[PDB]
């Protein structure tokens, strides 16, 4: 019907959640009173006022640790980190706290709570704003981890980490924020969800399976796009879920295309890419393989500031379609 | 024939920022001190079990025993609700007691069977019940959790607390003090409290923090120090203090000065940085068991029978959870799966190699 | 003619666990009042230009902005030795300046090409220089550093100091209080200093703290509060702590009290948690450049006349380094990789597929 | 003759370490007066006293940034966590103040720090102390992880880490500080080197690649003898560093016996493992392997308590060997 954009879906999305438990609540830096350091809980803290909307000190460690506490108690908090490379100060308190409590409990204490906001690289903000936290918390059972794309992805994920009764990781995008896209009926109701699990093909296609999440999976539609005018069909998939990943889809997909290439934006050594691949040798999937699955990662260097390098560190469409024929060997 | 109650004097607590604390003066009944000296007692039973059973290695890994801060636990117990809520560290053998749970429960945790209270998933330092948000292993991470609990009873509006309880080595730790500046700023009905047995590890309090008065520590919030071996002492203190966060005046810092008689945790003797006469001398004059045995006796609240009565009962139930902890069977293998996700329908995880498959229920 | 020097009256410091501040007369110089004005303009024209070319899409990314402030950069080093070490946040352009840098480097940085003091790697937030250890962008982590900065001139028994800046919003964050402690108990030569611009990005200070007097939250650390619009104060102020910790008694606390024109970075206008009336009486009342100005002038130090002509050439100064900024080159591209170890031997690095290759060189 | 426990052979190291330089110094938890959390650091306080090795209150971030800070201006510091378990409260010093700055400097700002602890399984510990963080600092350009396993490993690399302009993480392991080694008079000599980023082979071999790192190489060298009286020739590679890994010499490996398997104690997915299986998949040996590459890994799950659930969250040779079988097809 319309065109939404991803900024306003999260909040769509957060609100609707809002509305329908009481219990439910969100807290972090300039969320309620500056409308949100991205602009992602705009109008909120006026819907809802100081007890649903809370603005934090910058406090990371603490007031993630506070919203571990709440949901402990039976709260259903959502705590937001301005970037996630300001989580590294509080991710004890997600993996320790929050994450392996129900386990250690032996099924007494369930930790219902939401970790959101930007993730990886942006736009010239150099080395200790631009990395991408996918493999780390994909890494951690008791987690839940995700990734969204368009609006629909980032609608539909926010609502199912709400409803979990689990420590969910969103890992979101800034760039992503501002991009438009059609918002089907189904996607503007409040019953809209997205299982967490449960991968996306974007693209059919016969000739290679391309997985990607986050924003380079529009990356990879632009490269399928030039290939597919030079008789090359891409199969594009986007995981929506890290952890845990819906690794039959693209499975069932590689043994269409017998060629595979993973997209991420995050550093190459122990990234996704890294867990895909040797999920596809380990699996039935591996002798459907006619050409040994690559990665295309961002560059394993520190995010450098100006914009000739930077464009360089990131994955580019170019990039992909480079990868891909080496893969087809055209 | 005994008297009803008794009237006895504890120690004024120093202040900081309080115009007034607790009374020095306060009225013990017959059936309080009773109850509160089967708890004490079973308490220290079961820490002597623990250490016990450590030494025949059925009890392996981490234990860290609280004899000797006796009074804290019953204490703080004393002076709050079964529908308060309290959270605290590693050292919380006591406390899991208090709160509810059985010493079967216990000490079947500590032995890793599955009729422990966490199916033997946890062990010493991770053991859960209502209201009683566990153990916790990392040093001042159950901080902000606590001012997170304390949230949530405000949220809620059933006029509940919450005690955060953290050592004396814990309160160096940032996340303590971003707990407080929060609190205070939302006027959290958080009780933080600080259990100063001296010692932090092996570090004391003099080579640990430029300022020993853990009391002040929270600046603006104001704080009190008790007395940790007087269990009517403690008590008193927790009473006023719930009193204080129940009147919607925010939180406020209870300081217990305390001691333990172990060296921290089973593996360490805790020798090398105090005296043994240290330890004796605490024990001589200020054992928390000890003092109020005398007071119940010399005011005829209770008969030295009685009191050797109830000292047999706690004797036989501590000996029947230490039976039923070596004799109750492992946990099963199938079931190292369970429990990873709440409310999810079962899947399948992976083990040491891409073959060994567990079943994961919620 | 003028008077080679003159005498004035400082506002009083108010005090926390001191007997006695830094006094309240000093003597400035002419040479001394011309350099420091100089400098002030200098910093307040290149922040105006990096606006003008934050607009241009010449600067992106991150640009935080520091006019307003101009007293505490310079303030600060004016009372103390290029042989003092200095570290601070993000809001760094000024201290990038008054600590060496030309205004060429910096603005060369902050448009991201070859000519710039890192090469173009950093950009506005990560400049570093001779003793100056940089702006850092994570809230607070530049605190722990000053300490370990201040540890190493104990250590080296040198007699150097480490001034540690952060904000009234970082002042919050709790390694700042695990360092307080570390720097007392070693009694470290550490002068923590918060800049207090009233806002921590768009939350003032009276909803993200319980209390607003900075000074006092070290608590067992004295401290002490400065008027950060007067370059006179901070100089006197700095003089004193650098004094006081020089001496061996530990590290001190200096709040300075200032404020800042611009939002918090070019990505925020900065109306929204502020009145236009309010950033219009600071400036008409406070700014630290007409507050020098006019001291210099009723004091017959400078003329109207000499202090015009100052701020022409400096204008022209920045004019020329922005021609510079924006006509630089960027960085090869065959140097992405460079810099990612010290003292290796060059290897290759992966870029965004496994065919390309940049080589790294220490 | 002459045996030493890698406990003090990294004592050794050290001790030597400091002798030599006066600006390595030492700091953390209990690392003086106490002798060491487990002893590693004993008789050191003794000899060197209170400027040079430090007690710090428990305040990681704290004390973690007050190292970077140190080595900023010009010492070069030794870090203690008690267990890396606990170096999560300070990752952000780790990653974002000493990783990167050398990058962002532009190369005016070396940090010259070691990270140093036992790192990943113990014994009863449970969730919260078994973490095994290899993959997360391997993960991030800038720092150098290490992971040695007997005396001659832990004191080479070690002394290594040390003399190293750069972060480097020295990831140990408790279960093996209490074991003795032979160990040769060419490891006792004060100039005993490992070089970061070289792997060692442990047991020559021809029918198939074993790769491990930490404890668990040990058991694979117990496996490999198993093996051997069956006929099964197992190249058992330890090895050593974990970022930059050697690869070159596993594929040279993998270029002779046509099988692999690696073997790690953490996490599988995004693991150690994954890595080396996407690496092996990218490189020139790929067209070498008779079979798919799999992974021995730690279980999916939080640390259980219990014993029999905690003997089967870690690798045992059993694992080992059953894994190797199934590439072998015996
Ligand atoms: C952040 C962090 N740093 C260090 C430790 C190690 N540690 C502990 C345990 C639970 O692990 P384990 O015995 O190794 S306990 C502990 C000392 C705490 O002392 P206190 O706070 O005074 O508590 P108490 O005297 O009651 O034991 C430390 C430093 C830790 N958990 N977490
Ligand atoms: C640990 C951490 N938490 C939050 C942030 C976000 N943040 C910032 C930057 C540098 O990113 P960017 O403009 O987004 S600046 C900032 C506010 C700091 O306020 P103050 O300390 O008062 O500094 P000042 O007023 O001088 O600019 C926050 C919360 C951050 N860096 N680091
Ligand atoms: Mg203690
Ligand atoms: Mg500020």
């Amino acid at each position: 019907s319309l065109q939404v954009t991803v900024r306003d879906a999260i909040n769509q999305g957060m609100d609707e959640e809002l509305e329908r438990d009481e219990k439910v609540f969100l807290l972090g830096e300039e969320v309620a009173q500056y409308d949100g350091a991205y602009k992602v809980s705009r109008g909120l803290w006026k819907k809802y006022g100081d007890k649903r909307i809370i603005d934090t000190p910058i406090s990371e460690m603490g007031f993630a640790g506070i919203a571990v506490g709440a949901a402990m108690a039976g709260l259903r908090p959502i705590c937001e980190f301005m970037t996630f490379n300001f989580s590294m100060q509080a991710i004890d308190q997600v993996i320790n706290s929050a994450a392996k409590t129900y386990y250690m409990s032996g099924g007494l204490q369930p930790v219902p709570i939401v970790f959101r906001g930007p993730n990886g690289a942006s736009a010239g903000v150099a080395a200790q704003h631009s990395q991408c936290f996918a493999a780390w918390y994909g890494h951690c059972p008791g987690l839940k981890v995700v990734s969204p794309w368009n609006s629909e992805d980032a609608k539909g994920l926010i609502k199912s980490a709400i409803r979990d009764n689990n420590p969910v990781v969103v890992l979101e995008n800034e760039l992503m924020y501002g991009v438009p896209f059609e918002f089907p009926p189904e996607a503007q109701s409040k019953d809209f969800l997205i299982p967490i699990g449960k991968a996306k093909i974007e693209r059919q296609g016969t000739h290679i399976t391309v997985v990607s999440h986050s924003r380079p999976v529009g990356h990879c539609l632009e490269a399928a796009a030039v290939l597919s005018k030079e008789g090359v069909e891409c199969e594009v998939i986007n995981m929506r879920t890290i952890r845990p990943m819906d690794m039959e889809t693209i499975e069932a997909s590689v043994m269409k295309t017998n060629h595979l290439v993973t997209v991420e934006g995050g550093w190459p050594q122990f990234g996704v890419g890294a867990e895909i691949c040797a999920r596809i040798m380990e699996g039935p999937a591996f002798n459907f393989l006619d050409a040994p699955a690559v990665r295309v990662t961002g560059a394993d260097v520190p995010m450098p500031y100006a914009k000739i390098l930077e464009d360089n560190s990131i994955p580019q469409v170019k990039d992909i379609i480079f990868a891909i024929k080496k893969t087809l060997n055209i | 024939s005994f008297a009803n109650d008794a009237t006895f004097e504890i120690k004024k607590c120093d202040l900081h920022r309080l115009e007034e604390g607790p009374p020095v003066t306060t009225v013990l009944t017959r059936e309080d001190g009773l109850k509160y000296y089967r708890m004490m007692q079973t308490v220290r039973r079961m820490e002597l079990k623990a250490d016990q059973l450590y030494k025949q290695k059925i009890i392996r890994g981490f234990c860290h025993l609280c004899d000797g801060q006796e009074a804290c636990c019953v204490g703080l117990e004393a002076g709050i609700n079964p529908t308060d809520h309290l959270i605290t560290a590693y050292r919380a053998h006591g406390f899991t007691f208090t709160r509810g749970l059985s010493v079967r429960e216990i000490l079947a945790e500590l032995t890793g069977r599955k009729g422990g209270c966490a199916k033997g998933k946890g062990g010493s330092m991770h053991m859960y019940a209502k209201n009683f948000y566990g153990g916790n292993g990392i040093v001042g991470a159950q901080v902000p959790l606590g001012a997170g609990i304390a949230l949530a009873c405000k949220y809620n509006g059933k006029d509940e607390v919450c005690l955060t309880l953290y050592g004396d080595g814990a309160a160096n730790q940032g996340q303590i003090f971003e707990a407080y500046n929060m609190a205070a700023l939302w006027k959290l009905p958080c009780i933080f409290i600080c259990e100063n047995n001296r010692y932090g590890m092996g570090t004391s309090v003099e080579r640990a923090a430029a300022s020993t008065d853990y009391y002040k520590r929270g600046d603006f919030i104001p704080g009190l120090r008790v007395d940790g071996m007087d269990i009517l002492c403690v008590r008193e203190a927790t009473r006023f203090a719930a009193a204080y966060c129940r009147s919607g005046k925010g939180p406020i810092l209870m300081e217990l000065q305390t001691y333990r008689y172990h060296g921290h945790s089973m593996s360490d003797p805790g020798v090398s940085y105090r005296t043994r006469e240290e330890i004796q001398e605490v024990r001589s004059k200020s054992d928390p068991i000890m003092l109020l045995k005398d007071r119940m006796v010399n005011s005829n609240l209770a008969s030295v029978e009685e009191l050797k009565e109830i000292d047999v009962e706690v004797r036989k139930e501590i000996e029947d959870a230490a039976q039923f902890a070596t004799a109750d069977p492992e946990p099963p293998l199938e079931e190292l799966g369970y429990h990873i996700y709440s409310s999810d329908p079962p899947f399948e995880v992976r083990g040491a190699n891409q073959w060994i498959k567990f079943k994961s229920v919620s």
